[PDB]
């Protein structure tokens, strides 16, 4: 028989950020890979938009860095979420998976959040 | 056997024994009721409902416009005091099941609409959409869950009763994913098992509405009352039956012969209506029979399509506009589309008349009572004596909560004054069932099962159709007669015990031929014509309230004679004239 | 006792392999990956790109291969596989009635892939006209 | 004139004699409105009597027809063979036991849908006050959850149902989601433990497949998400209520 009284489970946190994260990487995350992986290392960009000086001088805005941060950290959250299911769709036995992919994201995301206060 | 204590034991979860299980867990908190049925609750027939449930609701309606729609259309073969009852409680069972979640159609401000149906000229039929049994049933089961006094014994295939000295001492059911055989000990039974439409060749019903509450009670001296008055319906898809709901031409729907010309008119239900404004009494919207009738008289003149699945006529729907078509009525034109292959938007329905509602069944008292004492019949497989010789349009289901409700309360009482009984002659009955069924299974012969109903099926709707003969009436009596002595060269070679289909349907293929045997005598004995009852010989084409105004009681001996017997006809403020 | 023997069948590590509604469920999911990998990238150039000019010229050295300009182009293609997905996927979230009826997606997925185009322009603009 | 035929592929499965399922072929014959249940008849009454399953309606509304045909979860009423010129192989709805031929356990479904008091809660109103008011606005919240038939195709369809048993499943969560909607119920927080379960809403990964079968056109699929919204309401709520 179905368990009378279940216990609350906590999965509305991780859907959370997975949600807010997985609508941020719908919206931004094309154009970005497209500036960064392939504009830049084409040189397919206007004169020195997209050399060091510029570059470092956005990162180095209060804006840049939360955009910085932002467009790594979310998309994170969701796909290490989405990994984490998957293991179980695949029937691969992880040991601690919450704690890893997940701890995975908050590591990143502590590092994530170092690097934007600027090395 | 293994044994089961309960106050009161309910044989069938669909509309009626669910409304039944619910008034008894309520009237009785402590009480434990075992609710029984072959298939989970959901499954059972009223589900496949669509057109309504009748209730007086309107201000300028009155319960004695409901009562006299009611008494008229019965052809006076109603119990008067009955029909009374049930016009005053609709309203109340009505409300309760909105109350319990049913979700009514609308109106713009809330209030809960209502539509015409069975000819009445106040409309006062609820509905859910074109989907209201599958909503009435599902707000019932759901409903029930809430009471734990109601042990259900779901696939549980009730086989015979246990009777001593004139009170129901219980029942014998089999687990039919076990395969072994229960006793189920209770003071009061109710039999809410539905109708037998099933014993005919073509019919709107659901596989499992064979019959067996009817053939149950045959076995233990109780009568089936009014069993001649089978309601067809006008309007079933061809071979398959499936019912096409009165909605279609209440929408605007008109039917047409090879011609293409509204045949209608042609039959005392003229003028033409024009396709804007459809006109209840009239073409399309006329009586039921005379409908039903007209498509014979079509098809003698060789005015009907032909067609594999047989001969038809057409139901033209498309001057309605898509977004009525498509959008209003989503099931029909998907069950159209799916079984007959035809876009209701884009081409016409073929149709024809088809067996559909069992006006007879185990006669009752005012309060659903049998002769046996504790033994109690609600619903379709049951005659209060609500329909009389034609059941009005909406009515069925409302009678389902209304008297449902009634035969709860009932049962209840009768099972806490009902005392003790002889336990060694109960347990002999019991051991009987038993011994029975093993006589069933042991007995060989090499008889199909099948074909004795399909040949059942084929004498049923050809000698108890719309138009009756006393040569083909005699006719059918005879061939099922025949069939019943083959029934006993039947040989049930599957011999498993998990989930056994083939012994389960061989069974209720029994109680159909019984069953059926009452229909066709109690026809064939009526030398009148009244309601769903047509005969064609001279002096039984009319109505006689001098010699016929009574019910026809049915009763099948242990020499398996089918004998009539005739009781009369309660009236109370409206004599018939 | 019981004469029942319920058979359960087993399902395997490869029961998305049957099915292709499932296998574009797993596709779908697969966006993951290359999901993260560019969130890892982008940290490699956040930390180049403190680590002086110097350092940033590596990591631009990097994307250029091109191997890691293919994955890349691997890369966007699952974004936008993602971005598709998503949107009709999003909409299935909100119970919204218009007039007595429960209207959407097609109303819903029409304004983010509006704002997607907008925003890919507004940043496309501002990275590069400037 | 002459019908055609069709070799159909039945798994048939007798607990009693055979140690595993296995294949049996019949041919029956057939026609542009011929359906598997029609087919099933057939075979029950002419080649093997001994073929068990559930069955009543015939149209579609029931719901007992449950079962796959070539591995996608239909109902036998409303498969045509016309569409299987090319082989059918008919087995038992998946992710269920097995009991016989094609008939299935379908207690878990059953103590599911019981598990999420599928009623209306907490409404005092009483039958002489006349009905509740709910508008057509109001009704659509739930109407179109409200046609499920319990016939069982999602959970045959659901690969996070047959990875995890202890699911309440698509259906359930819809029927409970359908009165949590309903305005006039008063019992959500009634349902809410089992949706909140780890075994509720989010055992779901919305593969979307349950909605693609319902013959209903219900959509468990969005009730479910809907679902993990309110879930995720209720978890919050929760939090900033201390002590
Ligand atoms: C066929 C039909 C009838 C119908 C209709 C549409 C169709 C296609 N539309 C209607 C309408 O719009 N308005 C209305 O007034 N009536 C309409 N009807 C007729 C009416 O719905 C039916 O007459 C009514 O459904 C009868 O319901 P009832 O409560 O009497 O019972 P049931 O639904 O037929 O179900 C029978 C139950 O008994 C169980 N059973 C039967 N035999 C056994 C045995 N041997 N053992 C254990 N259980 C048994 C079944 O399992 C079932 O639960
Ligand atoms: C709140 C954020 C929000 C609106 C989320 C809805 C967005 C979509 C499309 C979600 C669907 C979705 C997906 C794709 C999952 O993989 C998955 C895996 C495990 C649990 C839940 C989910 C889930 O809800
Ligand atoms: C300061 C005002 C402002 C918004 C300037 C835009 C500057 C430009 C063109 C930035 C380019 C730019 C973009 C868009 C990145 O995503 C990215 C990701 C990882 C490392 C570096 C970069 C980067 O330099
Ligand atoms: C920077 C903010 C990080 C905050 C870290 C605080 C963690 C505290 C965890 C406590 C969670 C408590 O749950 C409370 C809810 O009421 C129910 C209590 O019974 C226990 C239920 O199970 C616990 C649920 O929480 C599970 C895990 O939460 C992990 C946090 O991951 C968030 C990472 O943030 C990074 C996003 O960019
Ligand atoms: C820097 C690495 C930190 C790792 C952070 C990982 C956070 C991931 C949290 C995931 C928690 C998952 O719960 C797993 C247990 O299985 C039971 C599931 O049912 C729910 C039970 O309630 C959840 C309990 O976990 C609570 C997490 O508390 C957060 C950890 O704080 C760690 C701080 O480390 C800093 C000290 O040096
Ligand atoms: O079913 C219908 O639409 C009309 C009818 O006669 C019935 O209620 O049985
Ligand atoms: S949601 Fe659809 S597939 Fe699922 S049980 Fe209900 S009607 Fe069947
Ligand atoms: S397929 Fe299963 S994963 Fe969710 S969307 Fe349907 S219940
Ligand atoms: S027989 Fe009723 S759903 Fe198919």
């Amino acid at each position: 028989m179905i368990n009378p009284n279940p216990k609350r489970s906590d999965e509305p946190v991780f859907w959370g950020l997975f949600g807010a994260g997985g609508m941020w990487s719908a919206i931004i995350a094309p154009v970005m890979i497209l500036l960064v992986g392939i504009l830049l290392p084409l040189g397919l960009f206007p004169g020195d938009a997209l050399s060091y000086e510029r570059v470092l001088a956005f990162a180095q805005s209060f804006i840049g860095r939360v955009f910085l941060f932002l467009m790594i950290v979310l998309p994170l959250w969701c796909g290490l979420h989405r990994m984490h299911h998957a293991m179980h769709d695949l029937k691969i036995h992880v040991p601690a998976g919450k704690w890893v992919f997940y701890g995975l994201a908050a590591i990143l995301t502590v590092v994530t959040l170092i690097g934007v206060v600027t090395i | 056997m293994q044994t089961f204590q309960a106050d009161l034991a309910i044989v069938g979860a669909g509309g009626a024994g669910l409304r039944a299980a619910i008034a008894a867990a309520q009237a009785n908190p402590n009480a434990k009721i075992a609710l029984i049925s072959k298939v989970y609750p959901m499954r059972s027939h009223t589900v496949a409902a669509e057109g309504g449930s009748a209730a007086v609701a309107q201000d300028h309606d009155s319960f004695e416009y409901h009562f006299h729609d009611t008494v008229a259309g019965g052809d006076w073969l109603c119990e008067q005091d009955v029909v009374d009852y049930f016009v005053h409680h609709c309203p109340t069972e009505m409300t309760q099941l909105e109350l319990w979640g049913c979700p009514w159609s609308r109106r713009p401000d809330g209030s809960v609409n209502v539509r015409r149906f069975g000819g009445m000229k106040i409309e006062r039929t609820w509905f859910a959409a074109d989907k209201t049994g599958f909503h009435m049933l599902h707000t019932l089961f759901q409903t029930s869950l809430q009471f734990p006094q109601i042990q259900r014994f779901d696939e549980h295939f009730v086989l015979d009763i246990l009777v001593d000295d004139g009170h129901v001492r219980g029942l014998v059911a089999m687990n039919m994913m076990e395969g072994t055989l229960v006793q189920i000990r209770a003071n009061a039974v109710v039999m809410a098992t539905g109708g037998a439409g099933r014993v005919y060749r073509y019919n709107t019903n659901g596989g499992i509405v064979t019959g067996d509450g009817m053939g149950m009670a045959l076995s233990h001296g109780v009568p089936l009352r009014d069993m001649e008055f089978v309601q067809y319906h006008p309007t079933g898809l061809p071979g398959s039956g499936i019912l096409m709901t009165e909605g279609c031409r209440g929408e605007g729907g008109i039917l047409v012969n090879k011609n293409g010309y509204r045949y209608l008119q042609d039959y005392g239900m003229g003028p033409e209506t024009p396709l804007g404004e459809p006109k209840n009494k009239y073409m399309e919207l006329g009586p039921r029979d005379k409908v039903s009738q007209a498509f014979w008289h079509e098809w003698r003149k060789g005015n009907t399509i032909s067609t594999p699945r047989g001969d038809v006529v057409y139901l033209d729907l498309r001057h309605l506009g898509e977004k009525k078509l498509h959008e209003r009525l989503p099931f029909i034109c998907e069950l159209a589309k799916a079984y007959v292959g035809v876009d209701p938007v884009k081409e016409p329905i073929p149709v024809r008349p088809t067996a559909h509602y069992t006006m007879g069944g185990i006669e009752t008292d005012q309060n659903c009572e049998t002769r046996i004492k504790g033994l109690f019949a609600v619903g379709e497989c049951s005659s209060v004596g609500l329909h009389g010789a034609n059941r009005l349009g909406s009515n069925s289901l409302a009678e389902l909560v209304v008297f449902g409700r009634l035969a709860g309360e009932q049962a209840t009482e009768r099972a806490a004054t009902a005392g003790n009984g002889n336990e060694a002659a109960i347990e002999a009955q019991a051991a009987g069932v038993e011994q029975r069924l093993k006589d069933l299974v042991n007995q060989d012969g090499g008889e199909n099962w099948a074909k004795i109903r399909d040949e059942m099926g084929l004498a049923m709707e050809e000698g108890c159709g719309i138009y009756r003969t006393p040569e083909l009436m005699q006719k059918t009596i005879d061939k099922l007669a025949e069939l019943q002595e083959r029934f006993k060269r039947v040989r049930i070679t599957d011999t498993s015990s998990v989930f056994n289909t083939d012994l389960l349907y061989t069974i209720e293929l029994g109680h159909g031929l019984n069953v059926a045997e009452c229909m066709a005598h109690s026809a064939m004995a009526r030398k009148e014509s009244r309601g769903a009852h047509q005969r064609l010989d001279e002096g039984c084409t009319e109505r006689d309230d001098v010699n016929f105004l009574k019910h026809t009681l049915a009763f099948r001996d242990a020499d398996g004679t089918t004998r009539l017997e005739y009781s009369d006809v309660k009236i109370t403020t409206l004599p018939p004239a | 006792t019981t004469k029942r023997k319920p058979y359960v069948r087993p399902m395997t590590s490869t029961w998305w392999k049957k099915l292709p509604f499932y296998r574009f469920y797993m596709l779908r999911e697969g966006t993951a990956v290359p999901a993260v990998w560019f969130s890892i990238e982008l940290i490699f150039g956040l930390f180049a790109l403190k680590n002086g000019p110097e350092a940033w010229a590596g990591f631009v050295d990097f994307l250029q291969n091109p191997v890691i300009v293919i994955i890349n182009l691997i890369t966007l293609a699952a974004a936008l596989l993602h971005t598709k997905t998503w949107f009709e996927l999003a909409p299935k979230a909100a119970n919204i009635i218009v007039k007595d009826e429960k209207m959407g997606p097609e109303p819903i997925i029409k304004s983010l892939w509006a704002v997607t185009v907008v925003a890919t322009i507004v940043i496309l603009f501002v990275a590069l006209y400037w | 004139a002459e019908m055609k035929n069709l070799k159909i592929e039945v798994v048939r499965y007798n607990p009693e004699v055979d140690t595993a399922p296995h294949s049996a072929f019949y041919e029956v014959p057939y026609d542009a409105t011929t359906s598997l249940l029609d087919a099933l008849g057939y075979i029950k009454d002419n080649l093997a009597p001994d073929l068990s399953y559930r069955w009543s309606c015939r149209m579609a509304i029931c719901g007992s027809c449950g079962m796959m045909v070539n591995n996608v979860p239909k109902l036998a009423c409303k498969t045509f063979l016309r569409d299987y010129t090319d082989g059918m192989k008919v087995e038992a709805l998946a992710n269920f036991p097995i009991e016989r031929d094609l008939v299935v356990d379908m207690t878990h479904f059953i103590e599911s849908l019981e598990a999420i008091k599928p009623y209306i809660i907490g409404n005092s109103r009483t039958a002489d006050q006349g009905t509740n008011i709910q508008t057509p606005a109001q009704m659509a919240k739930y109407h179109q959850f409200s046609g499920c038939i319990n016939c069982g195709l999602c959970y045959a369809a659901c690969p996070q149902f047959g990875l995890n048993p202890e699911f309440i499943g698509p259906a359930a969560i819809t029927l409970a989601h359908r009165y949590n909607e309903d305005s006039r119920d008063h019992g959500k927080k009634e349902r809410m433990a089992q949706l909140n379960s780890q075994n509720g809403v989010w055992s779901c990964t919305f593969v979307g497949y349950c909605s693609e079968v319902c013959p209903k056109h219900v959509d468990p699929a969005a009730a479910i998400q809907q679902g993990k919204v309110e879930s995720s309401k209720d978890f919050l709520i929760a939090t900033l209520k201390p002590r």
